[PDB]
């Protein structure tokens, strides 16, 4: 019975509720990682080794964070408990190939880690850039086995993405059109059509490296007529559409976490908001090269990058206003999963507002390659895409498992993150500024002071993350039963009960036309 | 009836306060921490050559 | 170079990197009063317990929320783009300066008249003449004529790498098979430095650029010395 | 005249960050010119311009590794 | 005794809204005189001073004295 | 739409209905405080009368608090609305949550 | 009175200020005096006593407005132990000070830092405002 | 040219999608395939919602057009009412191998 | 939302407990390897 | 643009197998002939060991490391010429 | 050939309580366990593999 | 009993055993690479055939014997197969783009022109065009197979689909024979790395479209596709008219515009 | 069929508060010191 049901299931809670542990465990080896970058930072001179063993760290870090945390927690852990509940369907379309993305995860983990335990691991950068990347500069088997670890995530999220556009449009209630559909359904799909476009484009750049390194093709290599800029666009194509999919169902989740603890019964402009995530989907396939302002690319081009770069503020601002505007009037019930969604509110529009500033190709030459590209994109992943999962995670545990929380470890737990991210980050802006670079083991002297201060910050999100496991540990270790919850009548996902039972909705919802 | 927040939250506001602002001042300015403050209005500059 | 405690950019050597200054001044504060005004209507939001909680129409407030937005993204786009244009335009060097990337150094090659060419290292930190600055003094700088624009090529003889001196404004990746261009012109002398800018493995930390700006005649005679 | 020659001036076939080409087909266009000069009897010295063009513009391994292929019999590009 | 006169009663928060909007805007301006003067005017400043009668050979001789160079002693 | 009095009139009519429902009693006040505004003496004056033919005091007494409560921080708009209504209040025999010590926390 | 887990898709019971008239009473069972009370409420209102108009509130509904609004002590809790916590970082960071960090470089040593100095003054590092602009090469000090 | 030999569904087609096309050519819908139209939905005519059991989830859209959807139970017995725009429903249950 | 009494309750020192046990898990494995960090660099 | 066939009028089979033998096949007979005129060795080019051909850098995980995968002797030359 | 659909198709639906990828009968079971040993031996064939590869070799 | 149209799957071992021989094909690619041994490859290839076939084996039992393919079950297998084939359309995009980047800008190291110095092309009027000819030829034949099948005639349906499959074993045969005979391999700089890393994956694609189709021909034979109900054969029409389409960009981009 | 409710919808049981301390304390305690001991590997090579 335990094998069949965990490891052979065709049931959207359970998978859904794999992703979310394998993405908790993830989320350790990263937060492990970030704090080995921060000690290796956190004064000046060498603490481990050079910057081999150093970028090993870094590149296994942010591969971890985006592949095996964020994505699994946003995508196939909330992903499939809430969407087929949110659509009053009986599982997803297709129940055991969803088994298979999930089991696709741990062999995928299982070869970037062991690309760090053979030869020298691939210290070469999450982007991966020949020739550092190739047969040359990194000999030996770590960046292949980090190349098949990400094909293996990029069939699991490919096959994903199918499974949840083929639901979303052919499983919902046969009155019910895509424009009565919740904003988080919407933002699963956009991501959803984002990884099955952008994801075989990455997968023929690493296919193309992989034989630059063992089949002596020379796509990349100027010897042969290559050109390892190609790869930087091959790369990027996906790379910035990935950063789209991370946050993405983190919008929808903090428009349905706003909505509910204003009381609402609705969010505001939710046709503003369809629109918004339409267009910021759509204009992130037409941005790449705002990653490759200092590598010699002509005038014009950069022109268009800068501008098309920066329009995608337009429907980002709509969805900030109109979370403003569903605020505005509610009866606001300051839960710890509301105080997680207005620290996203605050922290991410941090955050894009200096995407801005690195949007003008012209400072970005000064700003590219320095800590203040990661200032903003720690707002915008650490503070938004974070965030935005631990709002999703206070709101929804007690649907998932049956049991309440304790909110004043939970608020605890908030302000104890809140601030430790702002003391790790809010410094590397003047880093970046005055200008150290990234992938850096060691600084000038000149960068103690801000290195120093946000190393402490990362420690104290180490205490946020040790007590958050504690605080999970405590709801399942005291049993609080749940017993009623609020607002049901706009929000489905609830109404089966805490926890669902295994099956919902045998029998559909009923849902007229008139 | 008073729950734990009305019998103990003045105890744990004002310990952990003391706490944290002791520990950290102690972390701070006396354990070697360089902080390597600006020169500026601090350091008499000295012949190098 | 940067000093102890700095927030901002380091001090403008070139006029184009006070240009960038000015127009940064200029987009931080719109991106000052945004996240100020974001921060207010928020707490705005949340501080009164009157209610309002049927449905409410977005038409016209949504016209607000996309035209002010446009207009400030053009307002920060139309001196972006002049400056971008600016830096693009025609400006006859005196003097054509090569640099090649290395695991872990650069080379330099002022090939004009002679052939000139040499390796700058990183001076070791257990090497340091005293008051040097520990990982950005090298053994050989890049000596350079002063109030002249000078073209600087940039590639590599092996990983990328990237050549950059913030206080003149400047990054140029260093890509093999490829030779990118800059231009570079100081409005005074003295010593400017920067650090490699694109991963490029095991000692990428430490291999860093250091000009060395004087008079034209003073740069002559060291180009003579150098051969 | 153009003696006093201080470096390759701006050219308009190649207007743009990357000057691969602008070494290049300077590079080209010198040996193309010496070809032609010693074979037909000529003189070399009315190729001097390219040449230094592409001494100022062309990597000093780049020029090398020209100049071994092109005595090789291995240089691909036509001269 | 006397009666209390009649409060309004409508409109409570949307009059609260438009009141507050229009002091979140008055900051704004308010602030980019700040801003503008205190750090952007000032920076502009700071660069024509300097450069007005700035001396580049005389820069260059102090820094050459001092020892600074290695082309120049 | 419609000016203040028409929203007030229609309120007052759909309180008034003689055989209005609990249910409708309850639509109508759970509606109606979703609204900017506090409502009117008479809207309340017709509210309170719904629950006396509805035999629910309880009701009557929680519709008075809500009104206190949709008066946020303007501490001088429930002792005016309980002014205006103190003779229906008297002739109904509804105490206000104050008399009944329904104020205390 | 007893709400069950097995209840979960009844009617139920909830205080809400921006719901005021839920969509079921808070008690509905009833004893002999409860019934009689229910009874006395469809006479008029006036014979009802004051405790009799609170015992029919308290049929209805659970809490007051007053006491569903009330406010709390809970902040002191959260902010107080918050502080512990970043207050126990501060531990963890003396501990890496001591047993996992060597020496910094030399570079940091007093002296050493006095020549760099003069010699970041004696190229002009940040002339214009950011270093060098701060001192007085007239009087050899730094700018008051 | 032109034998047979393909079979067709209806010599063929078994389990749920013989039962589905067996109920489609008799105009019924036991799985639920078609959005059921409303009626008035006032108390006299209310909207009729067959099912198997003793209670299933209603989603109202109030108004034509509305995004947001309104969810409730509704159970055996008496009429009840979307909690938003009051409109009638009631439940008519039971049994499905016809 | 509202819930039962726990089931199983948690005092508080038994909250003390599970909170220093999983503290400890995270800061042991970790300070153990810090701390040999000289060993396995000089070898 | 119709292209020149003419058809239509009712449908379905009994066009598409008169377009496979009527047109199509017909065609791959056509180019099946057009290639079995053109076919048979022609004459291998001078090696020269073109910098830019011939890559190696690493050796196949095959045979000795040095041949390509469907390495033909006649016309594949390895980095130092054609085989024996 | 003959249609012998019809009897695939009592033969599946039998009320046995089996999933359908032992419905068939005991060849599934059979190529099921010969499947799922080669998958799970070769998977701890590839950690022995790691274990070998993780260090410099002799 | 439920009374919505889906289909709730049994609970499966192919997903477990589909994710561990990917992980065993690619450490075994790796240990091949690195480690000089093909062992744990073939292991993974094998376990993937064996988990592929019981998987579609099932899903023929649960649709053809269990009758769970009612009309909403096929319209998510539609949707599904045209969004897995618009992500290796994608997948393709990233090595025309690669093609084009190096072809209309070529390096010094080419010889500065396209095609490189000392690269002879295969001339696009000999073998591919005849490959071209091939493949729309079957574009027509599977056409045919479609159209009889609607119109329920057995001999006809399996007679076109022979024909189809026939054509592409043809053009496989045909490449295989070009790889051998070319005079520039892989190894051949840029155009040998686009030439084959593209015409190879669209190569697969045609073995595996190939493959498709005679698992259509074989249940075919069998009786299980109704003159209404034939998703199995649908998908792979699809399919092969995808890999045509790939053909075509191939054919004028790298053998004739690129020659 | 399997165990609806709960404490029964998860892979991991939570009958008893300390056996599922001990479990979780492995379980995330393991995702921490595995890069830990990756950087000692590291460091143990060479
Ligand atoms: C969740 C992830 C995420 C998100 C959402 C974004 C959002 C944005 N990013 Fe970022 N970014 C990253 C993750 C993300 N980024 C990462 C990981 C990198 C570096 C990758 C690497 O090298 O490893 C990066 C790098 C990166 C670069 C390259 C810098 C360089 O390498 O030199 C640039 C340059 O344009 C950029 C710009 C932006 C912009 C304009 C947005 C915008 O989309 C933000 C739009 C949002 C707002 C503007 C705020 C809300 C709006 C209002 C309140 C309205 C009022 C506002 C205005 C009028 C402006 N980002
Ligand atoms: C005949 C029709 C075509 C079928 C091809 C037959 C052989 C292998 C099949 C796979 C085809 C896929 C493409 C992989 C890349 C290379 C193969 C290119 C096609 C090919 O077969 O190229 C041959 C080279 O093969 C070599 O190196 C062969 C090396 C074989 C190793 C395969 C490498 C593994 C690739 C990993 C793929 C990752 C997949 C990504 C999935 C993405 C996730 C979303 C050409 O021979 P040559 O002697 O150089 O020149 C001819 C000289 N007369
Ligand atoms: C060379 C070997 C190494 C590489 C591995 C791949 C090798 C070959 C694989 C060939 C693909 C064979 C697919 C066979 C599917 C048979 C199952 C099937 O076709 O199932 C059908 C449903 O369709 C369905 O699921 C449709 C599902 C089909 C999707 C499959 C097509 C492509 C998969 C390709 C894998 C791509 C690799 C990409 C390379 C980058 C069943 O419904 P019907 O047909 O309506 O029948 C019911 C009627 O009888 C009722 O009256
Ligand atoms: C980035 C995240 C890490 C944050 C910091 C971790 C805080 C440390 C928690 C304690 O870790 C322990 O510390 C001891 C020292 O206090 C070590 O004992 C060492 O030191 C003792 C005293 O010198 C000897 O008795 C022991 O044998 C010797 O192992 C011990 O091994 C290590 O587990
Ligand atoms: C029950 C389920 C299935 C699980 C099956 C697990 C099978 C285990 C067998 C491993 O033994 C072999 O050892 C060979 C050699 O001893 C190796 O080949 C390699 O070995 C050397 C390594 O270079 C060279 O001598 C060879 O050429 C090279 O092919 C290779 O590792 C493997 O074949
Ligand atoms: C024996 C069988 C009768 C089919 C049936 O109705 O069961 C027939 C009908 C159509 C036939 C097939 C098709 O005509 C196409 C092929 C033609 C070749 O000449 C022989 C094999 C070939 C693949 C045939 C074999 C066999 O004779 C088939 C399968
Ligand atoms: Cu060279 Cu980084
Ligand atoms: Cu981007
Ligand atoms: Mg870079
Ligand atoms: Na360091
Ligand atoms: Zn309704």
């Amino acid at each position: 019975m335990f094998i069949n049901r965990w490891l052979f299931s065709t049931n959207h809670k359970d998978i859904g509720t794999l992703y979310l542990l394998f993405g908790a465990w993830a989320g350790m080896v990263g937060t492990a990682l970030s704090l080995l970058i921060r000690a290796e930072l956190g004064q000046p001179g060498t603490l481990l080794g050079d910057d081999q063993i150093y970028n090993v760290v870094v590149t296994a870090h942010a591969f971890v964070m985006i592949f095996f945390m964020v994505m699994p927690i946003m995508i196939g852990g909330f992903g499939n408990w809430l969407v087929p509940l949110m659509i009053g369907a009986p599982d997803m379309a297709f129940p055991r190939m969803n088994n298979m993305s999930f089991w696709l995860l741990p062999p995928s983990f299982l070869l970037l880690l062991a690309s760090s335990m053979v030869e020298a691991g691939a210290g070469t950068g999450w982007t991966v850039y020949p020739p550092l990347a190739g047969n040359l500069a990194h000999a030996g088997a770590s960046v292949d086995l980090t190349i098949f670890s990400l094909h293996l995530a990029g069939v699991s999220s490919i096959l994903g993405a199918i499974n949840f556009i083929t639901t979303i449009i052919n499983m919902k209630p046969p009155a019910m059109s895509q424009y009565q559909t919740p904003l988080f359904v919407w933002s699963v799909m956009i991501t959803a059509v984002l990884l099955l476009l952008s994801l075989p484009v990455l997968a023929a750049g690493i296919t193309m490296l992989l034989t630059d390194r063992n089949l002596n093709t020379t796509f990349f290599d100027p010897a042969g007529g290559g050109d390892p800029i190609l790869y930087q666009h091959l790369f990027w194509f996906f790379g910035h559409p990935e950063v789209y999919i991370l946050i993405l169902p983190g919008f929808g989740m903090i428009s349905h976490i706003v909505t509910y603890y204003s009381g609402k019964k609705e969010p505001f402009g939710y046709m503003g908001m369809v629109w918004a995530m339409m267009s910021i989907g759509f204009l992130g396939f037409i941005v790449w090269a705002h990653h490759m302002f200092t590598v010699g690319m002509d005038v014009d081009t950069r022109a268009y990058f800068t501008s098309a770069t920066m329009i995608i503020a337009i429907p980002t601002g709509v969805k900030v206003f109109s979370w403003l505007a569903t605020l505005h009037g509610g009866n606001i019930k300051w839960s710890p999963a509301m105080m997680w969604a207005l620290g996203f509110i605050f922290l991410f529009t941090v955050g894009g507002l200096t995407g801005i500033v690195l949007a003008n190709s012209s400072l970005d030459i000064v700003l590219h390659d320095t800590y203040y590209v990661v200032a903003h994109f720690h707002y915008v992943l650490s503070m938004g895409a974070v965030f935005a999962i631990m709002g999703g995670f206070v709101h929804w545990f007690p649907l998932f498992s049956g049991y309440t929380l304790n909110d004043t470890w939970a608020k605890i737990h908030f302000a104890i993150m809140f601030v430790g991210v702002n003391m790790t980050f809010f410094p590397q802006h003047f880093l970046g500024l005055s200008g150290m670079p990234r992938r850096y083991s060691d600084y000038p002297d000149a960068y103690t002071m801000w290195n120093t201060i946000s190393s402490m910050g990362s420690f104290i999100s180490l205490t946020a993350v040790m007590l958050m496991v504690f605080i999970i540990w405590e709801a399942f270790a005291s049993k609080r039963e749940v017993l009623t919850v609020d607002l049901t009548t706009t929000n489905l996902e609830w109404l089966n009960g805490c926890p669902p039972p295994y099956h919902t909705f045998e029998e559909p919802t009923y849902v007229n036309l008139k | 009836a008073p729950d734990f927040h009305d019998k103990y939250g003045n105890a744990v506001l004002a310990s952990g306060a003391t706490f944290c602002v002791a520990v950290w001042v102690y972390m701070a300015t006396q354990i070697g921490i360089e902080w390597n403050p600006s020169p500026v209005g601090r350091v008499t500059p000295k012949e190098w050559r | 170079m940067a000093y102890p405690m700095q927030l901002g950019f380091q001090d403008a050597t070139s006029p184009i990197m006070e240009e960038l200054l000015h127009f940064h001044d200029h987009t931080l504060m719109i991106v000052f009063l945004i996240s100020s005004l974001v921060l207010y209507i928020i707490s705005l939001m949340l501080t009164t317990k009157l209610t309002h909680t049927s449905t409410m129409d977005a038409q016209e407030v949504e016209t607000i929320w996309t035209i002010l937005p446009a207009i400030i993204l053009i307002l920060i786009a139309l001196p972006s783009l002049r400056i971008l244009y600016m830096m693009d335009e025609i400006n006859n060097p005196s003097l054509t300066v090569k640099t090649m990337g290395h695991q872990w150094y650069w080379s330099y090659e002022y090939t004009d008249y002679e052939d000139l060419s040499f390796d700058s290292y990183m001076i070791p930190t257990s090497e340091l003449k005293p008051g040097e600055l520990r990982l950005l003094e090298v053994d050989n700088r890049v000596v350079l004529p002063m109030e002249m624009t000078i073209r600087m090529l940039v590639s590599s003889e092996d990983v990328l790498h990237s050549w950059a001196v913030p206080s003149l404004g400047l990054k140029t990746d260093a890509i093999p098979g490829r030779l990118n261009q800059t231009t570079l012109m100081s409005s005074r002398p003295g010593l400017y430095y920067g650090q490699c800018s694109e991963i490029c493995g095991s000692n990428h930390s430490f291999m860093p650029i250091v000009l060395e700006l004087v008079p034209l005649k003073y740069f002559e005679k060291w180009s003579a010395s150098m051969l | 005249k153009i003696k006093n020659y201080q470096t390759a001036p701006f050219d308009s076939r190649f207007p743009n960050q990357n000057q691969t080409r602008n070494c290049w087909q300077n590079y080209l266009d010198f040996h193309r010119c010496e070809k032609a000069m010693t074979a037909k009897g000529g003189d070399v010295s009315v190729c001097e311009w390219y040449r230094r063009v592409y001494k100022s513009l062309c990597p000093i391994s780049w020029v090398s590794t020209w100049d071994d292929r092109r005595a090789e019999g291995t240089f691909p590009g036509k001269i | 005794s006397t009666a209390l006169a009649k409060p309004q009663m409508r409109g409570l928060l949307a009059r609260r809204l438009r009141f507050h909007i229009v002091g979140a805007f008055m900051v704004s301006l308010g602030f980019a005189t700040f801003y503008k003067f205190a750090v952007a005017e000032k920076r502009k400043k700071a660069y024509a001073d300097f450069y007005r009668n700035y001396d580049s050979m005389k820069d260059f001789e102090e820094m050459r004295k001092a020892g600074i160079f290695q082309s120049a002693k | 739409h419609e000016t203040d009095e028409e929203f007030d009139a229609r309120w007052v009519t759909y309180f008034n209905k003689p055989d209005i429902d609990a249910w409708e009693l309850r639509k109508g006040m759970n509606t109606l405080v979703g609204y900017d505004l506090v409502p009117e003496p008479k809207i309340i004056d017709a509210a309170l009368r719904a629950c006396r033919r509805l035999n629910d005091f309880a009701s009557a007494v929680r519709i008075l608090e809500v009104v206190k409560d949709k008066a946020g921080p303007h501490k001088e708009i429930y002792p005016y609305v309980i002014q205006e209504l103190r003779p229906t209040l008297n002739e109904l025999g509804i105490s206000t949550p104050e008399e009944l010590g329904l104020d205390k926390v | 009175s007893v709400v069950k887990s097995e209840d979960y898709a009844l009617p139920s019971y909830v205080d809400r200020r921006d719901y005021p008239l839920p969509d079921v009473a808070h008690v509905k069972n009833l004893s002999a005096s409860q019934k009689a009370l229910k009874e006395k409420e469809k006479a008029s209102w006036s014979s009802l006593s004051i405790d009799e108009k609170v015992e029919l509130y308290r049929l209805k509904f659970k809490e007051s407005f007053a006491e569903m609004n009330r406010s709390t002590n809970e902040w002191k809790t959260v902010v107080g132990a918050a502080m512990f916590f970043i207050g126990f970082t501060a531990l963890l960071l003396i501990w890496e000070k001591h047993y996992v960090y060597g020496p910094i470089p030399h570079t940091f040593e007093e002296e050493w830092v006095a020549k760099q100095t003069k010699r970041m003054l004696d190229m002009k590092v940040a002339p214009i405002q950011g270093f060098s602009a701060k001192w007085d090469y007239d009087k050899n000090e730094w700018k008051k | 040219a032109s034998g047979g030999g393909v079979p067709t569904d209806e010599e063929q087609a078994t389990g749920l999608e013989r039962e589905v096309m067996l109920a489609a050519r008799k105009g019924q819908d036991p799985y639920n395939i078609l959005a059921p139209k409303a009626t008035s939905g006032t108390k006299e005519d209310p909207n009729l919602v067959p099912s198997i059991t003793n209670k299933r989830i209603v989603g109202c859209i109030c108004e034509e057009d509305n995004s947001t959807v309104i969810w409730f139970w509704l159970h055996k017995g008496e009429a009840q009412r979307c909690p938003s725009c009051g409109t009638h429903y009631k439940l008519v249950p039971h049994q499905l191998a016809h | 939302i509202t819930a039962k009494p726990a089931k199983t309750p948690t005092s508080p020192k038994e909250q003390a407990i599970g909170l220093s046990v999983t503290f400890l898990s995270f800061l042991l494995p970790a300070g153990w390897v810090l701390y040999h960090l000289d060993n396995y660099k000089k070898s | 643009a119709s292209a020149a066939k003419g058809d239509h009028g009712g449908t379905g089979a009994r066009t598409w197998r008169f377009l496979t033998f009527g047109l199509a096949l017909p065609s791959v007979a056509l180019c099946t002939l057009n290639s079995w005129l053109h076919s048979g060795h022609r004459e291998r080019p001078a090696f020269i060991p073109y910098h830019h051909l011939r890559i190696r850098t690493k050796p196949f995980s095959w045979g000795d490391g040095n041949h390509t995968f469907f390495h033909n002797p006649r016309v594949n030359p390895l980095p130092t010429g054609y085989e024996k | 050939f003959e249609n012998r659909v019809a009897e695939k198709q009592k033969l599946f639906q039998e009320d046995n309580g089996l999933p359908v990828h032992l419905k068939g009968g005991a060849t599934d079971n059979i190529l099921y366990r010969v499947t799922m040993t080669l998958c799970l031996g070769g998977t701890l064939y590839s950690l022995y593999c790691l274990g070998w590869a993780s260090f410099p070799h002799k | 009993h439920q009374t919505h149209a889906y289909h709730m799957v049994n609970p499966s071992p192919w997903p477990l055993t589909g994710a561990l021989s990917a992980l065993l094909m690619t450490s075994g690619l790796t240990m091949w690479f690195h480690f000089n041994s093909m062992t744990l490859l073939m292991i993974g290839l094998t376990t993937n055939m064996l988990t592929m076939y019981q998987w579609w084996r099932d899903v023929i039992r649960e649709s053809t014997f269990q009758g769970h393919h009612t009309p909403a079950v096929q319209k998510g297998l539609r949707y599904g197969m045209i969004l897995f084939i618009i992500s290796e359309v994608l997948f393709f995009t990233g090595f025309f783009w690669a093609f084009y980047h190096s072809s209309l800008a070529p390096t010094p190291e080419l010889g500065g022109c396209w095609p490189p110095t000392g690269i002879h092309p295969l001339n696009p009027l000999e073998v591919p065009l005849l490959n071209t000819s091939v493949l729309l030829a079957s574009g027509v034949s599977i056409t045919w197979a479609h159209h009889s099948l609607m119109e329920g005639d057995r001999k006809h349906m399996l007679q076109a689909l022979f024909i189809t499959i026939t054509l592409g074993v043809y053009f496989t045969l045909l490449q295989a024979s070009e790889y051998y005979e070319a005079p520039f391999t892989i190894s051949d700089g840029v155009y040998g790395s686009t030439f084959f890393v593209a015409t190879g994956f669209h190569g697969l694609h045609v073995i595996i479209g190939s493959t498709f189709l005679i698992v259509c021909f074989f249940r075919q034979l069998k009786f299980h596709f109704t003159s209404n109900h034939h998703f199995g054969f649908e998908a792979a029409a699809w399919y092969w008219h995808f890999v045509d389409v790939v053909w075509l960009f191939l054919y004028v981009s790298i053998y004739w515009w690129g020659s | 069929h399997y165990e609806e409710g709960p404490g029964k919808n998860i892979p991991f049981s939570v009958e008893n508060k300390w056996r599922l301390l001990a479990m979780m304390t492995l379980f995330f305690g393991s995702g921490f010191a595995a890069p830990f001991f990756i950087v000692r590997h590291q460091l143990l090579k060479k």
